[PDB]
């Protein structure tokens, strides 16, 4: 049970490494380039809006 | 990284919360790593006892 | 607000505004911001909203050599359940603290359902302490608020490892959170209780934990209040 | 002494015994409340010591000395399961959890030092092996309680 | 590891005599297998070691812990550190003129390496 319970602290970690630089980082592009490219799109609607 | 060209607004509400809630996940499996890592160390000490 | 003005720089009296809807009051400044044709900014509203809030939440305040003072206490609806909406984000740099509403409270069947994280006020610091409010008011505020949130803490963990492993400090706020959820967050629909049946009732839920088990509380405080 | 001569001894009558056990039980539920030792289970069954003179002074570990021991040490068992608890799970040692293991330590001493039989369970329910355990720790305190609950054991070999 | 209810043995003469006579010993009537088998040093080979440990490890959906003397662990420490599932629990033990050496067990060497 302990050796296991190293086996699955490992994986635990794993996910820990994964949630950190991985997930993270991803969603934080992804929304950033969501927000540039709706924002961007707004900012051409309401160029066309202005005109 | 990961860049999705076409998004709408609730995408973008989607990913912040998936992001938020695999942050408090992360947060659940690291304080679960040290209990486990101590309850493992006295399972080791236990081990050569 | 002339209103609220004539009763305190002529009348001389003790004011306080009140004012619900202010998203309706938005719509409605759309609606006469685009009376003017004028072409709209960000998501439907006028850029001079800024100066249109600001306007409004100044006719607040305490006037020197004037004994009545004029207090102002607004309401917004978040658009869409979201904090960036824009009357959230005008209000939220311009008044001072913010009292939310949390959607988990109110539909659970409980009081008042005011998120104790996002609960604060920036005049706290002249409202409370002896000849204000109470002695026993904010190191008690503070306990209490550090008892709920490190009780939403020990309530996500318990949630994973189970009770089993619940620690001191963490069944301590286990039952801290419980009671401070179905206890002092219960008021009531028209109940008003005094500031002194608060300090009471929050000397007395907090002595569910020992009187070590609050980092909060100080000395001299707790040889004068706890009995 | 009366009342427990009298539940020890028999009677003919269902009445007689019946009430002799409700007498008993009525005496014996406000008088180890005096001095009360339930006050402790409180703290027990709650599992939150403090700060007072009931493991400290001798009269009251005199009067809850009889009720120590129950069914298998019943008592002890409970008083036991407390520290093994904060031992083999949790066992972090700040603020209350050491003040609370190590007024447990003494209280749990003083009753072995009473006690001659009690040793014969604390090998047998790991106690022996997590007071051995507890002789190094962080604070001063802890390590002379422990340290105290150790010669406690070697007090009688 | 619910079907995991019996023990085997790979030991000396004076361990499996002791551990036999616990009442741990069992031989299956239908395949006429055993649960025990008394080791030698000298006479054992290495082959027969590795085959009896790879069977009971892998080839049994029954085996819940197997036992080995520290002396007989020595000659295929290699398979013992290679094993690395948690069952059979692995317990390295002494034997008579071979006391137990600790750095010697595999499971229990893996377990003191990052300590």
């Amino acid at each position: 049970a302990f050796i296991i319970l190293d086996e699955v602290i490992k994986v635990t970690n794993r996910r820990v490494n994964a949630i950190e630089h991985v997930i993270i980082p991803r969603t934080e592009n992804t929304i950033a380039y969501i927000n540039s490219e709706l924002d961007e799109l707004d900012r051409e609607e309401f160029y066309r809006l202005k005109k | 990284n990961r860049e999705q060209v076409f998004p709408t607004r609730m995408t973008l509400g989607l990913m912040k919360t998936k992001l938020k809630g695999a942050n408090q996940g992360y947060s659940l499996l690291k304080r679960k790593s040290e209990a486990l890592t101590k309850r493992f160390r006295d399972i080791t000490k236990r081990i050569d006892d | 607000l002339t209103t609220a003005e004539y009763l305190a720089y002529q009348t001389e009296r003790h004011v306080l505004t009140i004012l619900t809807d202010m998203s309706s009051y938005a719509d409605a400044l759309r609606e006469v911001s685009a009376a003017r044709e004028e072409v709209p900014g960000r998501r439907g509203y006028p850029g001079y909203m800024y100066t249109d809030l600001s306007t409004i939440y100044e006719r607040a305040g305490r006037v020197e050599g004037r004994n009545g003072s004029i207090t102002q206490i607004p309401i917004l609806t978040m658009p869409n359940d979201d904090i960036t909406h824009p009357i959230p984000d005008l209000t939220g740099y311009i008044t001072e603290g913010q009292i939310f509403v949390d959607r988990q409270l109110h539909n659970k069947g409980i009081y008042p359902p005011i998120n104790v994280l996002p609960s604060l006020s920036r005049l706290m610091k002249s409202a409370i302490g002896e000849g204000m409010t109470r002695k026993d008011h904010g190191d008690v505020s503070n306990q209490l608020y550090a008892k709920y949130a490190i009780g939403k803490d020990a309530a996500a963990m318990k949630a994973v490892v189970g009770e089993e492993a619940l620690s001191i400090e963490d069944k301590l706020s286990l039952e801290f959170l419980e009671k401070f959820e179905k206890t002092f967050i219960t008021q009531g629909a028209y109940e008003d209780r005094t500031v002194f049946e608060s300090l009471d009732q929050a000397w007395s839920l907090l002595r569910i934990y020992p009187k070590e088990m609050l980092n909060r509380i100080s000395p001299k405080i707790l040889d004068e209040f706890y009995d | 002494p009366t009342v427990q001569s009298l539940s020890e001894r028999k009677y003919s009558d269902e009445e007689l015994r019946q009430d002799i056990s409700n007498l008993k039980e009525i005496l014996e539920n406000e008088y180890q409340e005096l001095t009360s030792f339930d006050e402790y289970v409180a703290e027990l069954d709650s599992k939150l010591l403090c700060w007072s003179p009931p493991h400290v002074d001798n009269g009251f570990w005199s009067d809850n000395i009889d009720e120590f021991k129950k069914d298998n040490y019943k008592i002890f068992r409970q008083l036991i399961e407390l520290l093994q608890a904060k031992v083999r799970n949790g066992d972090v040692n700040a603020k209350q959890e050491k003040i609370i293991i190590q007024v447990a330590l003494n209280d749990i001493t003083h009753v072995v030092e009473l006690l001659p039989e009690s040793i014969d369970v604390l090998d047998k329910t790991g106690g022996k092996a997590d007071i051995m355990e507890l002789l190094n720790h962080s604070d001063s305190r802890v390590k002379y309680e422990a340290l105290k609950a150790t010669q406690a054991i070697i007090g009688y070999t | 590891a619910e079907k995991r209810t019996l023990i085997a043995v790979i030991a000396d003469e004076d361990t499996t005599t002791g551990l036999l006579l616990a009442g741990i010993g069992q031989i299956t009537p239908e395949t006429q297998e055993k649960n025990f088998f008394v080791y030698q040093e000298g006479k054992t080979t290495k082959e027969e070691i590795t085959d009896k440990f790879n069977h009971f490890t892998e080839e049994r959906d029954d085996i819940a812990i197997l036992l080995i003397n520290q002396h007989i662990a020595e000659n295929i420490r290699a398979r013992v550190d290679s094993f690395t599932n948690a069952f059979p629990a692995i317990l390295e033990i002494p034997s008579k003129d071979h006391p137990y050496d600790p750095e010697k067990d595999s499971v229990l060497k893996r377990v003191r390496k990052l300590f």
